């Protein structure tokens, strides 16, 4: 597994040099903003359950299909492997957005994910469309929570949404 | 790769569970570390030409028929496979400080070191040799922190060869 | 006293990758694997989870195994600390859910394949293999077919009684033919892929049959080739040496 | 018992391993961090009960028919048991913030919890919504990373119970 | 999906044998059975509209709170679900009985069950006062064993939820 | 498995009780000599194989019978396991030594393990023995390190003394 | 597993007929020459490490690419990994050697060998030269070793060569 | 196929060692033992023709009842198949005393010998007598260690019967 | 206790049966031996204490370490203890020769011995020799004792050898 400065070491060791300096200080900025990854984590992990349950409330509203007899989240068996889902991949982008790098997501989740919903009948478009929810109201999350210091997370923000928009774009 | 991020992370996926705020402290206590890390790495980085000369020449002072004819400190590619292996052992010093873990001592350097030199007749002697030199000169490069940390992949390497 | 100049070596280098194939291959990396969640004694309850969590993931093949059906006997004896791994892994199964999954609906040689998955970490390495298994189950049925894996010499050299059972095809193992290694790849769909009915719920027609019956194949005659560079040829050779 | 030193051991021994400079590193943010957490202890600590008779309080207030006859927030027991299960939950909250992981709540609250709610006809909606309002005053009993790790823990139980 | 004749079947594969006395036994219980049991499943079938109108009413008149705003038994969509669900589990009874087993209660609404309503904030509750009330009316629609049998899968749902 | 911390929060549980004032303020000061026990820690980790050799060479100087054929520690294959055992405890002794508690060493280490030897014929003084020798050369090792900050480490020699001590008796 | 005995005997039951006295001789030869057989086997038995370690040295004398970073045989991790592959198959080429067949090499060792080099990034023609190399050396013990009883190995020679030329052949 | 060097070799690769004395000490044994079976070998194939009708008649003349109408062995395809089994033995029974083992009599006639008997109705006691009685004259055509590798091979098709 | 007569009474009674001229003849045979029996018997009486005390000697010359502190054989109670199981088992020795029956030495003596020295920590493979040196002596004084009439003991003291290799057996 890879982490953004084991991906570093990963890239300098192929050249066969010990880190840049350019290198370097990109880590020493990672340091730098490692409080707020910390509280961007924690803003996820602390409200995990409702990131799903409302994602999940909304993924419905729109396709009232899947919970048709005939769809992919009828009976209650199909639901509740579908709102596990939905957990496991918030779950997974908040590990990206602490170790700074998507390759946990990639390899263990990602990874393979695409396959197998079109072998299941898994209507993949729909499966996009609940990341997209959670990706909303995880950002939401992050950026206004309780009693944190005051300050600009967007950088954060941004990277979130990359694994997010990854797991979307891997997946429909 | 081990660092404090994988580990907890690997602890967490294998176990089915958000991060929180008991593996967010042990995150932060890699993050609290980096800057006696990376100064020990930079350090480490800019001597290491020294640092490689000064090892390779102990080798040959403390084991002093190595560079006599015959033996395995003797000619140019000898004498130059040797210096390369200790800057290796430097380099992935100075990543394992920069990473937070041993992760790129264990990937790179100890997973298999037994059975490559046991095949082509190194012995580890040397690598301790070197090594504890190369630990005598870092105690006036560094000191506090930055050093225990120089320190402790030192001698993880160390204890890796006996 | 001057280094005769040495950094011609040091170029590119050729061609060059960095430790690249475990994750081109995809899904390797995670599986190149640190061993399982072996049981100590006076196990916590942290130990416990480790090697439940990881058991299920493991034997029945990443698929979801919602909270609704835990085998809750299975694990009540892990903990109270009657039973081995060994033993655990023997008692998942021969569970409902193991049968369920992969015996009920593959054929034998679809169901013979996950067998060697879940349980040795490995792709069958021979046509004999499956025949071998098969004819057990015609003479001992299914419960016997299972123990047969569990307990065996492989399966028990290996695992001992307390390590969790964990991917090994991807490693040389004395003894596997060549064909272990590509072989694992099909069984294996990397860390997402799920190895689950539900889509026909049918489950898929074995994979290895045409793969596990390939031919050898007979590039024969072959002149071999000395260039390559120019080699020595000369009587010299050993007197210059002498 | 989940801390960040049983966590770190934990992965030395199952990798049959002496603890690293990674571990190491590790177990000083756990230090580093006992400061706060030990702070938001204290005020937790001292300012306690009232807590609970106010959460158990809102629980009828938002449940009406809860302390209506006949109902599960009536008669001396019913309020009685109820002040008491919250008084757990903040106990454990106070072990889990002293102890610098979730182990206190994983072993003595969370493991088991639906089964033993479902037997006894408890809503984890009441739980969630005493959680909630104790979340609400922590608010201004604590601030900064004192107020962060109280956070993290009511929250942590607010999941457990969804 | 679980019947009598499923179960022996399974039971005599997974020993690698033919149906004998004992599992041919089994299946003219089955068989025997079918008459009281789709008795009941017509009784339940033709009645379905305003057994599930009674049961979905009954959940309000126990939890009156519901059908005021702000709640779960106001508006017309959440009605609307309530009456779906309940409809839901009167035709998986009506499945249950043709059937000769729990399968299609198994199968359909049981797996999964209390995720589902964990994560969707469905008590229990209701679902079990529903059926209760439907348990209650078909006692006069019903009666000898076409009655045990509505009764014998209602129960197992209120066992379900419990 | 518990360490300093979770033994405190078990006996309050026992009293039903919020921790007392007393053992907040002994916890407050395990975690003001927290930097001591790590560097403590840090002494046997980095000369983990030292101090076991060092052990060995004057557990055999002291004790030939086992080196002769008869002796427990011969063949190679039973001086690998004896080697082995040294390693394994001195690893207990400091993970109980990171932890502030000797439970971890008791329960996955000590428990039975006298029992064991016996079984085995393992002579029992002779491997208290050797477990006292792995103590005089860690302590040194604790006490006399590289460029870590003068001070007073007298109470952790103490408490990994015991942790030794405890290994010692539960053995011979 | 075939021998050289049991593929005689499959070729045999295939036309539904005893021994050609054709078959008989050739068989009755190779007892004859087995003395030798066994030489020759135990020449590779008792240089196996030596002609490992010297095919090595060669090989990354020739192409000192693969120990480069980027570098199939870099780091120590896969060193020791070409290390252990050179090991295997001149055992299986051994195993080949004692049998009079070729089959255990071709069904245990070199099926699917290609494959798996070419999934991992392996440079194929790197290994075979690696195998050539085992090939010079594993003959040269053969030829020129202690105290054996002097006469003519050729055949002996030519048949472990082609079970080095088949692996070769096989991987490249 | 189970044989001398086969098993010596699987051996070797199960351990993953390499070809030491006791292998090759062991495979000396299946080389130096080779002139006595090859004889056998050669005895029992040029005899085959009266060997097998030898036996043949055995079975009839201590089974008498065989050659009777509506029995087994009569007609021209029982009698036939017969004489083809019997041939069949003694095949492979010169086949594993070339091999230098059991291993084509495992493979290719132990190997599901009761199941197909069972199925068909074939008494191992004709085939036990067919065998004692080529074992009677097979004391004529051998003596010294061919006989004794010929003895060897019958008796363990007797047992494999029975 | 059972004899030899004894023993094949119990056998015949198990058949329901008066006993079987083979049998009979047997035991006539014992009979017919009975005067030798009864000298070997007194050889062994006769030198009890030098048969002990020689062992002793020689068993201590061997293992030296018995005698040093920390020695199974130190100080004078153990050394005492020592001599003393010597003397019991040469004594149940002496009594299954006069009975022609191990029964005696297995049921009062070996059995649970070996269980007992385990818990004693009392090294079973040194008490085995013991018996093999005791054997030794008490064999060479059955064979050249104080003017027995001359003839062939070799049967009885076979036997004799079985009831100290049966102690010997049971013990180490
Ligand atoms: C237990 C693991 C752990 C956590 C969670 C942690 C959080 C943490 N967040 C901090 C700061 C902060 N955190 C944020 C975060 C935010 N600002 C916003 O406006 C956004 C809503 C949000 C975006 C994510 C900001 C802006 C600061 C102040 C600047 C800084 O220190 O970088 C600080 C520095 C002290 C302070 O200023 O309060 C700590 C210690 N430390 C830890 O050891
Ligand atoms: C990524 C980490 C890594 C390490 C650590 C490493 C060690 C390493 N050292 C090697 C050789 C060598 N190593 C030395 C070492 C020395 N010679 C001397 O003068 C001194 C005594 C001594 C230095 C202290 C020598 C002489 C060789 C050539 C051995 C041979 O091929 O005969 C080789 C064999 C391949 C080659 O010839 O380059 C490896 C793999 N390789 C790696 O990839
Ligand atoms: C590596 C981590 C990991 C992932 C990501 C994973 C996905 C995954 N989802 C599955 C099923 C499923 N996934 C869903 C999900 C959905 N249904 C919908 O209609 C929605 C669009 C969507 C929810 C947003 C459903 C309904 C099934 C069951 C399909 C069936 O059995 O019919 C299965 C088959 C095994 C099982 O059912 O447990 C896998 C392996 N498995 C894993 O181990
Ligand atoms: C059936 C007997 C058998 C064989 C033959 C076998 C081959 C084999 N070689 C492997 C890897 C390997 N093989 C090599 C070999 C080489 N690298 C080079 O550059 C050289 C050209 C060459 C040495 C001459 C290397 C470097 C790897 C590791 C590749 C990686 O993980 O990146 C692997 C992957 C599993 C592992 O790494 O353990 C297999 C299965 N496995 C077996 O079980
Ligand atoms: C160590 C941690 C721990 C927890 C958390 C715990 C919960 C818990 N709550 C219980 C009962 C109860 N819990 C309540 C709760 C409430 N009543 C109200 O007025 C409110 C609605 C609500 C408080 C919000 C009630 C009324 C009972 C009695 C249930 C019964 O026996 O009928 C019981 C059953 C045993 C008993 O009757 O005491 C357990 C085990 N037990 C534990 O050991
Ligand atoms: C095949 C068997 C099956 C069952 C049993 C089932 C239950 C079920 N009920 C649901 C929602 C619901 N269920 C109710 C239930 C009620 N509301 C009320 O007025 C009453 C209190 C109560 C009826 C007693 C409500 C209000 C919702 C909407 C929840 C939401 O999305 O917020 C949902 C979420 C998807 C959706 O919104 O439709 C499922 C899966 N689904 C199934 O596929
Ligand atoms: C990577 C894990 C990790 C380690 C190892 C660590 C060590 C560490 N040891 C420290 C102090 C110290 N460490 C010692 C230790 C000793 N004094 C002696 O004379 C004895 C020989 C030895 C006994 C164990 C002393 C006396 C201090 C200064 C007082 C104190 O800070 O408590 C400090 C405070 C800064 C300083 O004064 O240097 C740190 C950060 N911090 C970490 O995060
Ligand atoms: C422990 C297993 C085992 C071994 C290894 C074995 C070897 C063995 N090799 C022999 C002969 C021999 N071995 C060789 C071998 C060679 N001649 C050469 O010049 C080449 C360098 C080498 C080629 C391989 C030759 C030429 C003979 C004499 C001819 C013969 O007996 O076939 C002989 C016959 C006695 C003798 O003449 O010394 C034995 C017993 N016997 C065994 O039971
Ligand atoms: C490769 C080794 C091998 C063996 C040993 C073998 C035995 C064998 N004997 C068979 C039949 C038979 N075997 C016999 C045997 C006899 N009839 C008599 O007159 C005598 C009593 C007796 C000879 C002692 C008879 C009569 C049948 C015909 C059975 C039937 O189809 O009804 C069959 C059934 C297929 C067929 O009809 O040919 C098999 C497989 N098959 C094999 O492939
Ligand atoms: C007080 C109890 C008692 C004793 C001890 C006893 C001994 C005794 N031993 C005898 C014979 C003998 N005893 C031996 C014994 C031996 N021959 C050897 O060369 C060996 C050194 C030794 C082996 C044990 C032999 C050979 C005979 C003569 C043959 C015989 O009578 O069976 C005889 C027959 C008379 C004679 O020939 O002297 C008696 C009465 N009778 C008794 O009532």
């Amino acid at each position: 597994m890879q982490d953004a400065f084991t991906k570093a070491i990963v890239a300098a060791d192929l050249r066969g040099s010990f880190l840049s300096e350019q290198e370097l200080n990109q880590l020493t900025n990672l340091v730098k903003e490692s409080n707020k990854r910390l509280d961007a984590v924690n803003a996820i992990t602390g409200n995990a359950a409702e990131i799903i349950s409302d994602a999940a409330h909304k993924l419905f509203a729109e396709q009232t299909d899947l919970i048709r007899p005939g769809g992919n989240a009828y009976p209650n068996r199909r639901m509740a492997a579908c709102l596990r889902d939905m957990e496991i991949i918030l779950r997974y982008v908040s590990y990206a957005l602490l170790a700074g790098d998507a390759s946990v997501l990639e390899d263990r989740c990602l990874n393979g994910l695409k396959e197998t919903y079109v072998a299941l009948g898994t209507p993949t478009r729909s499966v996009a469309r609940a990341v997209q929810l959670m990706k909303e109201t995880a950002i939401g999350y992050v950026n206004s929570p309780s009693g944190v210091t005051r300050g600009d997370c967007s950088a954060l923000v941004n990277e979130a949404a990359t694994y997010f928009d990854k797991a979307a774009a891997s997946i429909a | 790769m081990k660092t404090v991020i994988t580990e907890v992370i690997a602890s967490a996926d294998s176990q089915g569970r958000f991060l929180n705020n008991t593996e967010l402290q042990a995150a932060n206590g890699r993050f609290q570390r980096a800057t006696a890390s990376m100064e020990a790495a930079r350090a480490l980085t800019s001597n290491a030409d020294s640092l490689v000369k000064g090892a390779v020449q102990e080798v040959y002072n403390k084991f002093p028929y190595l560079t006599q004819p015959g033996q395995m400190g003797y000619g140019d590619t000898n004498q130059a496979k040797c210096a390369r292996d200790i800057s290796h052992y430097l380099r992935f010093i100075t990543y394992s400080l920069v990473a937070g873990g041993t992760g790129p001592l264990d990937d790179y350097i100890v997973a298999g070191l037994r059975e490559v030199n046991r095949t082509f007749n190194l012995s580890p002697s040397w690598y301790i040799e070197a090594l504890k030199h190369i630990k005598g000169k870092v105690g006036s490069q560094l000191s506090g922190q930055p050093l225990t940390e120089a320190n402790a992949y030192i001698d993880y390497c160390i204890n890796a060869l006996s | 006293k001057r280094v005769a100049p040495y950094a011609q070596y040091l170029t590119p280098a050729v061609e060059a990758t960095p430790d690249a194939a475990a994750q081109t291959k995809l899904g390797i990396t995670a599986v190149a694997p640190d061993q399982a969640v072996e049981l100590r004694p006076n196990f916590g309850e942290a130990e416990v989870q480790a090697v439940i969590r990881a058991a299920y993931k493991q034997i029945f093949g990443n698929t979801y195994i919602l909270e609704a059906d835990r085998v809750v006997i299975a694990e009540s004896l892990l903990r109270n600390g009657s039973i081995s791994v060994r033993e655990f892994v023997r008692l998942l199964a021969k569970s409902d859910l193991y049968r369920d999954r992969f015996f009920r609906t593959a054929s034998n040689n679809r169901f013979i394949e996950l067998n060697f998955k879940h349980f040795l970490g490995r792709a069958p390495y021979s046509q004999a293999e499956i025949g071998e298994h098969f004819n057990r189950y015609h003479k001992s049925g299914y419960d016997a077919e299972i123990d047969s894996y569990i307990d065996s010499d492989e399966y028990r050299r290996v695992f001992g009684e307390n390590t969790v059972p964990y991917f090994r095809g991807f490693k040389y193992q004395v003894g596997q033919a060549a064909r272990g290694f590509d072989q694992m790849q099909q069984l294996f769909a990397g860390d997402a892929g799920s190895d689950t009915d539900r889509g026909i719920g049918a489950q898929p027609a074995a994979k290895l049959t045409f793969p596990l019956s390939r031919p050898l194949g007979v590039t024969s005659a072959y002149f071999p080739s000395s260039q390559g560079g120019a080699a020595t040829s000369d009587g010299l050779e050993m007197f210059t040496r002498m």
